[PDB]
């Protein structure tokens, strides 16, 4: 962070490695990662980054994905990330006016690798998920989208997904109802006209 | 409502 | 037919006659009626369309369809209206006037593409398994099941991305479970060509 | 927060992105988030706010409801909720004497949407809560209070709930005793009443 | 635009006499001078045998990446008339010098087409 | 990509 | 930390102990000491290691394994271990254009002693771990590679570990298809090939 670079709390470093060491990699490390690091400088995220080194293969699919953009860049490409550039010119392009954010584009590229590695370690893909005989319908959907922000496809299949494959995998005593209720239902409709069954 | 419902098609009102 | 009106032949009729009542409402009607039609004026397209001797229930959704068509239209123009495209109250001299004119309105063209859009959800109605019950059966040769699958996709409605995406991930994941192995195994890149010629001898 | 602006403190993201991304919007979510973002400037609450995004379908209940009081608003409603208006901005409305508070109005708005969305969440209907055989009464009333405070009726409805619905439903070793204790019974005298049973 | 009595004949053989070596020169009988919407019209008609029809599809949009790799101007797209006027194909076609569109495309699928073959 | 899978020859983008 | 010297705050020691009492030594121990103790001075560093006393036999192992390091390193051993420095002098050599990094330092001798007390602690040699007839691909390999970040072999080795032995223990139905993949095939084609098996 700037107040003149200062750095991580060391009890904030504690909490992102206990979300690499303990979460596998579930598809909500995104979020905390995006909020642990924010306002942060370039070099500063370099050292949370030595925490995912536990991972060899882990760590190799973000060295990837970085060098593609460095290079893809061309503050050069080495510079922004860090590998070149010192903290004090890091800040001078942040505290800048109009600013150059330096910071906010490498916390871009990283969450791309993590988009990357969370793919890997997915549990199941979608087509797999079916809802359980006695499996209350609100407890299915959650499960659904969990798996859904994970398997990471454009925008508009994620759509048609929501709308029929949602309703296809149901269990038959509730298909009879979300079927009933008509196409293009919003989700706010689905779970009320199933709240109890 | 252009055509109603077993009129021809194209048949004048 | 314009060249002046001219008349549509009786072996264009009779073919398009033939079409609708042998080939049920399988896809193909959709570009084989468009081959029927070129340059055809909308009292032409009433002639040709009420030909049609059976499925006639089907027939009428597409007279629906029509309607809302023309309503929205409606809507569009507070110069042919709604009803004038469907030739319901213009003349044929009118409807040849408009479409000769410098620049020509293309009445023809718009109620063309008006019935295609209701051959469409004809069609879709008319499919008779969704995309995503395609099953390969045990012993089902491979080629048979490609084939099935594509027929129905090919039945089936969405934007060109959730197409895309069926190509590339449905296929596979519900092979039989002899292919399903070699499938995943040739990798994401693969053309079609290389996966049917790999299971070919099962 | 305001000390100036001051950014919220990387931790406290954390906090709350914790609470979304695990309490499946249980009916505890809005006094959490009443919570860490206390004395919020509009612009911080927007920074929390890019966290439900993870859920497309939850994260649009809020742009409609957030909308609507936009336009019943008519700082216009498009610089409250700190689309158009800048941070020096907000401050100047919250930093006066005397103060037209922003950053409590929004919040506000988003614990109505947040509302909508715990009902929508809500495991089952009020009406089918029924006490156990052996389920002791000191739990049943919390698991009856916790649903309560989701389906969020009037005033007026949720004490005829608790005062009749309540006993009606409790089993009939229980219902003797609760009924036996009279009408109007405060909710002290029926707990004390069947300590043990 | 082609006579029904032709593109029936095209249907039926393709139905009848499934898919064989004789049906590639076959194809060339039916195609002369044919506009690229002419070429399209002729092979969506097809209602069986799908999956050959993805094959060649496939084929041409190899052949049309070559193309346009390899190079108004026809553009990659251009020649298969996916994105293209019925009134600039007449131009092309009738300006002076010819370029063959309905050539190269008649090319593609025949090359497709032997590949079908080569399958069965 | 002048055709992605499942779309009519000719068909315009 | 520096500031003049800071002294470590009292919450972060007690996560620091959470460590240890409850961790039993697990592979992650490394991770959250390299975090929790960044950026102090040599003098902080044997503060929390008065918690790691409480176990007579690990304690040991690490005043054997600094011993080493100190004659090793003949600011004498003695003094960078903070054993007979004084807390000024140890910010001197740390404030210094350019720096003698003396935290740093220390902090490398201590992880080679908890990588020594680690692979004690390791539950099961990495020849003795088998995939489960039903159990996930997925969960297979966090739980493989949290004891190869044990074993804790030189870096050669390992490759061969994760490139031939994890194959090897396999289960017989997942054995043929990664197999089946090729030599030499990257850990993310593994995952994927055996997603839903």
């Amino acid at each position: 962070p700037i107040v003149v670079h200062q750095a991580i709390s060391p009890r904030t470093l504690n909490a992102w490695v206990k979300v690499v060491e303990e979460k596998a990699f579930s598809p909500e490390v995104i979020p905390m990662f995006s909020a642990l690091s924010e306002g942060a400088t370039p070099q500063d995220l370099n050292t949370m980054l030595n925490t995912v080194g536990g991972h060899q293969a882990a760590m190799q699919m973000l060295k990837e994905t970085i060098n593609e953009e460095a290079a893809e860049w061309d503050p050069r490409g080495s510079d922004i990330a860090g590998t070149t550039s010192t903290l004090q010119e890091q800040i001078g392009w942040m505290t800048h006016n109009p600013p150059i954010p330096v910071g906010e584009i490498y916390k871009r590229w990283i969450i791309l690798g993590l988009n990357k590695i969370v793919r890997m370690y997915s549990p199941t893909s979608i087509l797999d998920i079916r809802q359980g005989p006695k499996e209350p319908f609100r407890d299915y959907v959650d499960r659904f989208y969990k798996t859904l922000r994970a398997e990471q496809a454009s925008q508009e299949v994620k759509n048609w997904m929501t709308e029929t494959l949602l309703v296809q995998n149901a269990n038959p005593d509730c298909k009879t109802i979300l079927k009933a209720l008509g196409p293009g239902a919003t989700l706010e409709e689905m779970m009320t006209a199933c709240q109890g069954v | 409502p252009v055509l109603f419902p077993g009129q021809p098609f194209g048949q004048p009102p």
